[PDB]
């Protein structure tokens, strides 16, 4: 019944050729970025005062050691796979690993690898498995990887043990920032002419946190099913932005409103009526 | 161009053997890895076996032990010797190649039918 | 391969009031591969000391970035976001409009 924040650890490793390469990483707890990992750096940087959770300094340091060795070894393995399998540069690899905790001391995890922007393999249970639409050569690579007991045990226990203990330390240490509520502000605007006799009404909503929001154009309590909400766009201070438009004939605009619902308003919706 | 042509399919009794072949056209340098998939009626195409120019192989667990993949680099053709066939092996067997310069997708053959009665 | 062209969206943090201080945002998203060149422009000239988010990516693996700078809107000043990518024949510019 308490809120659920999954931890997803992202990695971007790029290989322009046999010599030039860089690997960068970051980690997210729900919508918040807790960590950053730059190729120029030797450590994973913590972005929030509570990023280390309830981990000891020595526990955080052995993780820093695993990531140091993993980054070096990831790079050398890619270069050696490309030479053996005759792959063509440039190569781009992405990893998406992490877990989410549940009530009942259960937990599910994932570790997905992508090549040129498409899934090729993942870690399932105890070993590596290829995806259905994985190129033929990926099967030669899975074979070599699954011979590496040490790495398989290490990935297994990172996902099934380390990751869930870590996120639970983040959930209490960052309890307060995760429950924080920031009220949005909304304003009205007119957009470029959609048609000859038509108007584009624009509703701007900015500065809300957390991410879940509800914004629709209304005529009283009848929702206007023609509302086009955009993407939820980020602000530099980690609140969000939304623009919600409606195409209507000139005369029907009168009597329409833009309604905003958000956890921060405690039922007190923002309702702005058309000029 | 790349051209993969299969042959060796047919119809055989349960317990029998069959040997599929795949002739590729191009250099020995332009084909990197060769392999086999199969698709039963109304199901997905499943990976079966792969072999590299150096001779390294990988087999899917369903067939590990019954099928063996082989390669002749002089004629740039791959073989799949199928032994101890079961009825569940009835499918279209497709040839696949990893062609130099194309790492994101396979090159495919038109397939050859294998029916096991 | 399958390369994805970037989507560019330009917006301000607060309702633009001429002469008041504001933040100018450019969210660049849905592109692949990751190498990208993003600039914020003041009357066609590049702005310096502009900050950005750590490069990240969505479930479908396309990348996204947020570039932003503090700025003061006026009646005549034109702001834009200029992006170049492998998928683009020329650098693409998206002007800012308070709508
Ligand atoms: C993952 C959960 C972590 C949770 C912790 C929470 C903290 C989060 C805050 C920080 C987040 C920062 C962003 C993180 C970015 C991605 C993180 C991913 C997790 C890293 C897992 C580490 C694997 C550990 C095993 C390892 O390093 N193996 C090494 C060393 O192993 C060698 O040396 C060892 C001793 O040093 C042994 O002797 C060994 O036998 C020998 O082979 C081994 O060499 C591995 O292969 C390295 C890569 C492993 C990943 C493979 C991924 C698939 C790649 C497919 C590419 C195909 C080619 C296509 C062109
Ligand atoms: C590998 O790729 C890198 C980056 O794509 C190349 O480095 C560039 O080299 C050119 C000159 O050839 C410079 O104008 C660029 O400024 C360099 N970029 C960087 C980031 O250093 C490098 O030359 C390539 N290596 C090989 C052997 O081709
Ligand atoms: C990303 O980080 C790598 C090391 O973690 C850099 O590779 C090193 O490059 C040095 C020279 O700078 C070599 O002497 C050394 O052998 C090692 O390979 C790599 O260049 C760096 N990439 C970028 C783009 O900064
Ligand atoms: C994960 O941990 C649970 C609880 O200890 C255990 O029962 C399960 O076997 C583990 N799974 C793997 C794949 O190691
Ligand atoms: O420019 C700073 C940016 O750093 C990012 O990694 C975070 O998502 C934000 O704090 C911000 O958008
Ligand atoms: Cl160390």
């Amino acid at each position: 019944m308490q809120r659920l924040f999954p931890l997803r650890c992202l990695q971007i490793s790029s290989f322009a050729n046999s010599s030039w390469t860089r690997t960068d990483g970051l980690a997210w707890l729900g919508e918040l970025q807790t960590h950053s990992w730059s190729n120029d750096s030797d450590t994973v940087r913590s972005l929030k005062p509570w990023s280390q959770g309830t981990f000891s300094d020595q526990q955080w340091e052995t993780l820093q050691h695993i990531f140091r060795v993993y980054r070096s070894s990831f790079t050398r393995d890619v270069k050696e796979f490309a030479k053996m399998l005759r792959l063509s540069y440039p190569l781009e690899l992405q990893v998406s690993a992490g877990c989410e905790v549940h009530p009942g001391n259960a937990s599910n995890n994932f570790f997905h690898v992508a090549f040129q922007g498409k899934d090729i393999l993942s870690f399932q249970g105890t070993s590596w498995e290829p995806t259905q639409e994985a190129p033929l050569w990926v099967n030669l690579a899975i074979q070599v990887l699954n011979q590496d007991k040490w790495t398989r045990e290490t990935v297994q226990w990172l996902l099934n043990g380390t990751c869930p203990q870590f996120v639970s330390g983040l959930l209490e240490s960052g309890k307060s920032e995760l429950k924080k509520q920031v009220k949005p502000k909304a304003w009205l605007s007119r957009g470029p002419s959609p048609g000859p006799g038509r108007l584009l009404l624009v509703c701007h909503v900015s500065g809300f946190y957390p991410k879940p929001v509800w914004v629709k154009w209304m005529r009283g309590e009848q929702e206007q099913q023609g509302t086009q909400p955009g993407d939820i766009l980020p602000n530099a201070d980690e609140t969000w932005y939304l623009r919600a438009t409606l195409d209507v004939v000139a005369g029907e605009a009168a009597g329409l409103s833009c309604r905003v619902k958000h956890s921060s308003l405690e039922g007190q919706d923002i309702v702005l009526y058309w000029g | 161009q790349v051209q993969l042509v299969e042959s060796g399919g047919g119809l055989v009794q349960a317990g029998g053997s069959l040997r599929l072949s795949c002739a590729a056209s191009g250099s020995i340098f332009s084909i990197n890895a060769m392999g086999w998939y199969r698709q039963a009626p109304g199901k997905q195409r499943d990976f079966l076996a792969v072999i590299s120019s150096s001779g390294s192989t990988n087999y899917a667990d369903s067939v590990k032990g019954r099928f063996t993949i082989s390669r002749d680099n002089a004629k740039n053709t791959a073989y799949l010797q199928m032994n101890s066939l079961k009825v569940e092996d009835t499918a279209v067997y497709y040839c696949a190649a990893h062609v130099a310069g194309f790492d994101e997708y396979n090159y495919w053959g038109q397939g050859t039918q294998v029916t096991v009665s | 391969m399958i390369q994805r062209t970037p989507k560019i969206q330009v917006y301000s943090r607060h309702p633009a009031e001429n002469g008041k201080s504001n933040f100018l945002n450019c969210y660049v998203s849905g592109f692949h591969p990751s190498d990208i060149e993003v600039d914020l422009l003041k009357n066609g000239e590049r702005i310096e000391k502009v900050e950005h988010s750590d490069l990240s990516f969505s479930k479908d693996w396309s990348f996204y970035l947020l570039y932003y700078t503090e700025f003061t809107p006026t009646e005549k000043d034109e702001y834009a976001c200029r992006v170049n990518h492998v998928t683009l024949s020329q650098p693409k510019i998206v002007k800012w409009d308070r709508d």
